């Protein structure tokens, strides 16, 4: 009741957002993303939000700590070196925010 | 047919997805929506593969495509 | 576009099991990064993988070829 | 070595013959895993903020393998695994001198 | 390097006994004498079902010598896979004065293709004058089944043509029509030897036993 | 055959539900949801049509034999 | 086999990395890391070995086993 009541807005959410980024990409690699595609997509990004979720609160816990701070997220980019390089500019980027 | 029905479910929720990400204004009217849409489950499930048929219905189709080649090949040797 | 802070404002702090932990603003704007690069990122491995099939149309089925390693390292 | 016992490990863990030139690889696969060991211990123990690196900073490396669930703690997966002798040092037991 | 050609590759290899790996794979030439050397035939028999079927990997195998390894497999092991004898009957008239093995595995292959579109036919001119056809057969609705191929040993100007009786479905009536009119004859009959000594065929059908 | 029925119990729901409708964007909703369940019984239509299509094959697959 | 290396495993941790300090008994905790590591290897390759139905495990299956389970065993 309260399950149902969030999870559809907040995959409304992310998919209506995905949706704009699959009409960003799709004039990137001039591909089209099926509707079927898009729905599988965004519930990947949700299914493995979740595993962000688990993460996030024991890379904080590990530290000792309730917050996340920048280095918590910068151990999210560890995860693969392209990404690495990627969200170490992105950060970058960020504080220049 | 059951598991048919469920990723029938899964679908016409992906079109639950879609309009409610443009109607994110009707979160009440959607949730009854909603429970309206658990009930047409519970009505047409009773009563009475997908993905499997699309694909091997495609899959047939080009194999009676090349059936048809077949006949022509076939049926234009044997006239001859 | 992209993740917006009303979308991630929300989303991550769904499934967080303490009423009290939360994600700053700054934290928040990464996370718009790497969840937009998350849908990029998984967008270009299903293009790839269709593109190994060379097809025009990304399906569920490839979709789910990669999962073991969609899950796995990204 | 420590490769060389823990091919001898994989001969009763895999339960079927190998070849010695597949154990050969498994030695540059032991390697390779080691080579992402020490330097994943090192990052997780530098945000941690110690130069040396402390069991629970295992647990979580251990929780990002995913092996280490809510289900199967840190401490059941010693069991499971690692000898009486070779257990008794990581989990506390309760002598009033819990270790 | 394809589907259903590296894999019937590597179903044949295996097939063969430890001793006689060289013997076989001299013989359908994939493998120049450079690359006899990368593979050490003598430790497991995986090990070398796997480096094998890699040197074919490498030299991109197709399905028409994967069927000719299967041909020279066969003919090592003829003892096998009990043999239908046909015999083919000219008219009143001349001989075959023109039985090309160009014109031969031509007029075999169209006869073949023209009603089982779907055919791997495989010709190998063996050195005692029998041409050792290997026909994979299949209808137009599915794709060649070289997992039970039906090998045809037509002794070259000979009218008698051994079969292999493997399955005889509805095309051991075209397998002979094919034949019969591959080499130029007219008729054909399953003479009614089905041994599996085709080396005993050969001297039983021609005379040759106590010669 | 059956196809037919379920249709018209599938059109009859939308009715049913639009009856106890109360705003017009939820009609509108509705009717969005009701056009995707006019494409679920098209791919069920389709399967019909599959299934014709697998009998003209073995039709087929024994014209090619004869 | 019932054994368990103490100085290979520090051995290799120092060769590795000449900067760290491996407490008492976290030499026993790496050796449980590739304890799980080396299970998960040998029961993924099982399962790939399954899905090439090879008998007998080869250089093939272990190399797609690496390719899976030192990612995401990797932190």
């Amino acid at each position: 009741q309260q399950r149902f009541s969030y999870q559809q807005r907040l995959k409304a959410a992310v998919h209506y957002t995905v949706g704009c980024l699959c009409e960003e990409v799709a004039l990137d690699k001039e591909m089209q993303f099926s509707k079927q595609t898009i729905a599988a997509i965004s519930e990947l990004t949700f299914r493995q939000c979740e595993n962000f979720a688990k993460d996030l609160e024991m890379f904080a816990r590990h530290a000792k700590r309730t917050t996340i701070n920048t280095e918590d997220v910068k151990l999210l980019a560890r995860r693969s070196n392209s990404l690495l390089k990627y969200i170490t500019d992105k950060s970058e980027e960020i504080a220049q925010i | 047919s059951k598991s048919t029905r469920d990723h029938l479910q899964t679908m016409m929720e992906s079109v639950i997805m879609t309009i409610l990400s443009n109607s994110i204004k009707e979160k009440e009217e959607i949730q009854y929506h909603l429970n309206f849409l658990k009930k047409r489950l519970l009505q047409q499930c009773e009563t009475l593969k997908m993905e499997d048929l699309t694909n091997v219905s495609s899959l047939l189709n080009m194999e009676r495509a090349r059936d048809k080649a077949n006949e022509e090949g076939l049926a234009l040797l044997q006239e001859e | 576009s992209g993740f917006r802070k009303e979308l991630v404002s929300r989303l991550l702090h769904l499934h967080f099991k303490d009423d009290k932990t939360k994600v700053s603003g700054d934290a928040l704007q990464l996370m718009v990064e790497l969840l937009k690069v998350f849908v990029v990122e998984a967008a270009v491995r299903g293009v790839r993988q269709a593109q190994a099939e060379d097809a025009l149309r990304v399906d569920v089925d490839q979709l789910e070829k990669v999962l073991p390693q969609l899950l796995l390292d990204f | 070595a420590g490769l060389s016992h823990y091919v001898k490990l994989f001969s009763f863990y895999a339960k079927m013959p190998m070849e010695r030139k597949a154990l050969e690889m498994v030695e540059k696969c032991l390697d390779k895993y080691f080579q992402h060991l020490c330097d994943d211990l090192e990052v997780f123990a530098a945000h941690a903020g110690r130069k040396t690196v402390k069991p629970e900073d295992l647990e979580l490396l251990m929780r990002r393998q995913g092996l280490v669930t809510d289900q199967v703690s840190l401490h059941v997966l010693v069991e499971r695994h690692l000898p009486l002798e070779y257990r008794q040092l990581l989990i506390p037991c309760a002598y009033s001198g819990n270790s | 390097m394809d589907e259903t050609v590296a894999e019937f590759i590597k179903r044949t290899i295996l097939k063969i006994p430890m001793n006689e790996l060289t013997t076989i794979l001299k013989a359908w030439d994939f493998l120049s004498e450079n690359q006899l050397q990368t593979v050490n035939f003598r430790q497991r028999k995986e090990s070398v079902v796997q480096h094998l079927i890699h040197l074919c990997e490498e030299k991109r195998a197709s399905i028409s010598d994967a069927a000719l390894l299967d041909i020279i497999y066969m003919q090592f092991h003829q003892h096998q896979k009990v043999w239908d004898v046909f015999q083919m009957s000219k008219g009143p008239g001349e001989d075959v004065d023109l039985f090309d093995m160009k014109q031969f595995k031509n007029s075999f292959k169209k006869i073949l293709q023209r009603a089982l579109k779907n055919v791997t036919v495989s010709f190998r001119e063996t050195e005692e004058n029998a041409v050792w056809i290997r026909i994979a057969w299949g209808t137009q609705y599915t794709k060649p089944n070289q997992y039970k191929p039906t090998y045809v040993v037509y002794y070259s100007q000979t009218p008698y043509a051994f079969t292999s009786s493997s399955m005889l479905r509805r095309n051991t009536p075209l397998l002979g029509q094919a034949l019969t009119i591959a080499s130029k004859h007219h008729q054909i009959v399953k003479m009614d030897l089905r041994s599996r000594y085709l080396d005993s065929l050969k001297a039983i059908v021609f005379k040759q036993y106590n010669q | 055959k059956e196809l037919n029925i379920v249709l018209p119990e599938f059109e009859k729901t939308h009715l049913e539900h639009q009856q106890r409708i109360e705003s017009k964007v939820c009609k509108a909703a509705i009717a969005t949801f009701y056009v995707n369940v006019k494409e679920q019984f098209i791919k069920m239509l389709k399967e019909s049509q599959m299934l014709t299509n697998l009998k003209r094959k073995n039709a087929k697959m024994i014209s090619d034999i004869e | 086999k019932r054994k368990a290396p103490r100085g290979f495993l520090k051995r290799v941790f120092k060769r590795k990395k000449p900067q760290l300090r491996l407490e008492k008994s976290g030499d026993l905790l790496v050796h449980l890391n590739c304890l799980l590591f080396v299970h998960r290897l040998a029961e993924e390759s099982r399962t790939n070995a399954c899905a090439s139905k090879c008998r007998v495990i080869n250089k093939e299956h272990v190399l797609a086993a690496a390719k899976v389970i030192l990612k995401k065993s990797r932190g």
